[PDB]
């Protein structure tokens, strides 16, 4: 008789099951799950004891640019008034270290218009607005169909990607950064791999992937800058499986295949090496999945800026060293701390009796701080010291006592990202 | 100088009234999280096909409030959705009858307590009273 | 199993065990409920009221009662006790349960034809990387379990007034077989009873 | 330094509503082993299939609770269990009657009390009856 | 031939083969009908889903079990054989017909 | 780099066997289709072939060498361009080329 009972149950079960997968899989649902779950993930891998901090300031994309287009000028914006205002333009106050947006932006006149403004912003006070491209930017119903785009470089000629052509050009765009595919946030409800309570819940996933938890990459590209910073105190260390752009522990799903078993990659996709590198040349963050694992890394942080080529001459090929240089975030986060130090420090300053070579004297032994010019520091320990070599120059701004025109420039230690190499077999090579 | 990040993005189920300059940013770390959105206070009112029956006009709107992470398990979406958590009091009575946990004069005042919800849909009803075994 | 444990020990040579009554599903409740490591209830008594307490006295090794499987919650688990163990210097040690082979039972290893191939399945993705781990050197698993009562018998194993004679059918399951991770616990006593090191 | 080791382990038949870090540890040694046995109170409820009849519907539950390991012997078994207390109460009345150490009168009015429990199913009672020898 | 192949050798000592169906035929039709080599269905799990796959592994080698002949056909199959052995740095190996 | 030599490890051993009769006489059907004679043998090797040459009544069978597709280039008889041709002749090798 009972046998026909749990027959009963089972029914049920499906039948709540079934209803239940509705509530799971509602894109209203999982956009608040989504938010809250992969903040925390962010959150609980960070270390508020090495002077970590974070803030939340719920904002839609759509009111972003209600307040950008309602104000006269950025300086009088919303956003710019608790980034900038009441941080890094405030005695006595901090300066915010970065901004991660948890937006998706397509080639949309809108999104393409909200990110000039976060690169105004980002520029006005050094720090870097990281967020996620959608699917759709590649023109792509979801990432599981990168594989099947033969060129991205092609693509993106058409008339479609005119403004996000012109946008790479800007002298701002060094203050962007959009990341590629998404990840997992939750492994599938199941008895054995996630059981829940009372109710014997086994989600089901169809056929549509958008029925997993996928998370927002920028979160997980947060977590390297924060790595970085709670070891060094600076962040350069975020673009390598070794460096320390390496994301691991990811959410593993296995499941029957044609008769097999696979596990659904943690990214969409599984990210070829000549794929990776197309991206990076269309300035994009691509977060690779180590085929078989749990593991992804970063293997560049290429900001949106295009790089500027020059003559091919001793100069010309200086000028593109110099100006790549600006183009990559690993280097620009150097440039940021450098700024939020100056500000700071030199407040503290002002009133104090400083002749022209007063300022050269005493900014050349604060430099010296983070530079590390031996002939070979311990690899990786050039990572608290990111300076090479720096140098200091101070002019008096003319029918102006008191104010000074100050030159900064650094050259940082290089970070290894590819090398081409010539194989040959020799008889009568030197031994 | 710390190193701080500001996270943006739409945290609850609805855009606010209050201007962007007006409106506060809240610091968060480990030791708080919870208590971070138990006060920023989450709402979700939204509509879902209602497959508890076999009507493609029939759905569902459900009104979940969240206060931490744990409330999006769907344990907590049950116990807020009535036509779930009657079919999970029903799950439950029909798991201590066939395991003889309680006698069939308490199966039934059990069974019409669950079943006398006025927000159940009568044909919910019909398909849990189905499930009975005729003894 | 626990007094199996115990009597083979020696109080008298500087040995003591505690008990500690928790399930694996609460483990996991206590760990995913802090925010931290730090703030768990069990490293508040192996470390805070222990090796990190002026006058206190340092937790030699913990023994798990536990089979553990290749499932999500169990992998986590053992992270974080990976991760305890590894902050008040003293190794976890428990079992694996049959299934971590893909058998019904321990009785089917003489079938298996190449473990190190079995390993190289999705399955075991997680168990992968917790084997590179640098807090997996205060993890320890044993393997096949042990026999801890001889069934009843007139007379191998007599009770009073009722003629009992136990009758252990095909299934083995009916013997009562015992956590080895205490086997390998009287190990560790008898080297500390002997010598003071293990 | 002493070598002091932390067994931890499902000691019980159910979970402890006290938080982990409020719950607390048990010193054991040789000398207070079983003492700590009775202090912690063990009890298992639990329902095995009913083999005292030849019904596959027919279930016994049972309500042992152990002070020592002693407890778990067949014998204590027996002794929490009245379906086979009454049974083991009805083997030392037939095997005084078959050894002739009481008479039929001392064993009639012995039988009565044995079978009176009402806690007995009618189909074990007659069960036990049926072994009775006719003289 | 396949198994003749297989129990002479070692899995213990990371030895690891494929099976790939596949003739000729086939072979020059899916070569033929790519663009470029790069984009052939052969490269894909050779090259791309392997030796050019971050945590993955590279093909040692690539056994064909055909006869060539002198025919066209046969020399333009050796010359795409040649091309992506040559970027995946791994030898394709296969036999002489009489003819 | 060893497959090349009956004893580096290019030798082939345990090959099927089957005595028959011939003209009143017993002979083996040859494991390869002939017996290759080291002149006829250093000749496909010339042409770029693998050929599997048979110990003569034996079942053991070896390759001796194993040369590529490629024809090596010849240079100006000078130091520098005899150090072209033994560079390139490795090249045209496969058992370098594996290394």
């Amino acid at each position: 008789d009972k046998a026909l009972v749990d027959a009963m149950i089972a029914e049920i079960d499906k039948r709540l099951s079934s209803q239940v997968n509705e509530i799971l899989h509602a894109k209203e649902f999982q956009k608040l799950e989504s938010s809250w779950r992969s903040l925390k993930f962010m959150v609980d891998r960070t270390d508020f004891r090495e002077n970590t901090r974070v803030e939340m300031l719920n904002a839609s994309k759509e009111d972003l640019q209600k307040d950008f287009e309602d104000a006269p000028e950025v300086t009088k914006s919303g956003l710019y008034k608790l980034v900038y205002s009441n941080e890094y333009g405030v005695f006595g106050g901090k300066p915010y270290g970065i901004i991660s947006a948890n937006y998706d932006f397509n080639v949309g006149p809108q999104d393409m218009e909200l990110l000039r403004k976060c690169a105004s912003v980002a520029a006005m006070a050094h720090a870097p607005f990281i967020g996620n491209a959608a699917p759709e930017v590649f023109g792509e119903e979801s990432f599981l169909k990168l594989p099947d785009l033969k060129d991205l470089k092609s693509l993106f000629e058409g008339p479609q990607y005119a403004r996000w052509h012109s946008f790479r050009e800007s002298e701002d765009a060094r203050y962007v950064g959009l990341a590629l595919p998404r990840f997992l946030l939750r492994l599938p409800y199941g008895e054995k791999t996630v059981p829940v309570k009372a109710f014997n819940f086994t989600e089901d996933v169809v056929g549509h992937h958008e029925r997993y938890l996928w998370g927002h990459a920028s979160v997980a590209l947060t977590s390297r800058v924060a790595d970085s910073f709670a070891k060094f105190r600076w962040s350069p260390n975020i673009i390598g499986p070794q460096s320390g752009g390496a994301v691991e522990n990811l959410p593993l799903h296995q499941y029957e295949a044609m008769g097999e078993i696979q596990t659904k990659i943690p990214t969409e996709v599984m990210l070829t090496e000549r794929r990776e590198f197309e991206l990076s040349e269309e300035g994009f963050i691509g977060l690779v999945f180590r085929k078989d694992s749990d593991n992804a890394a970063f293997f560049s942080a290429n900001s949106t800026q295009k790089p500027r080529f020059f003559g091919n001459t001793p100069e010309g090929k200086a000028a593109e060293t110099n100006y790549r240089l600006g183009t990559q975030l690993p280097y620009m986060f150097i440039m940021t701390r450098l700024a939020h130090y100056i500000k700071v420090l030199q407040r503290e300053q002002i009133g104090s009796w400083k002749e022209k070579s007063d300022l050269e004297r005493e900014l050349n032994h604060w430099l010296s701080q983070y530079i590390s010019d031996m002939d070979d520091p311990a690899p990786a320990v050039r990572s608290r010291r990111p300076l090479r070599a720096a140098r200091v120059v101070v002019e008096d701004v003319e029918g102006q006592p008191g104010w000074y025109r100050c030159s900064l420039q650094v050259r940082p230690h290089f970070k290894y990202m590819g090398a081409s190499f010539t194989l040959s077999l020799v008889g009568k090579l030197d031994k | 100088l710390p190193l701080k990040v500001l996270m943006l993005g739409d945290f609850t189920g609805q855009e606010d009234a209050r201007p962007l300059e007006q409106r506060a940013p809240i610091n968060v770390d480990k030791a708080n999280f919870n208590e971070v959105m138990a006060q920023q206070n989450l709402k979700v009112t939204l509509t879902a096909a209602d497959k508890l029956s076999a009507d493609p006009n029939a759905t569902m709107n459900v009104s979940l409030q969240f206060k931490n992470l744990n409330d999006f398990s769907p344990e907590s979406v049950v116990n807020q959705v009535p036509e779930l958590k009657k079919l999970l009091e029903l799950r439950s009575a029909l798991n201590a009858l066939k395991g003889p946990l309680g006698n069939l004069p308490a199966f039934r005042k059990k069974l019409q307590a669950l079943l006398a919800d006025e927000d159940g849909r009568k044909a919910l009803i019909k398909e849990l009273g189905l499930t009975e075994e005729t003894k």
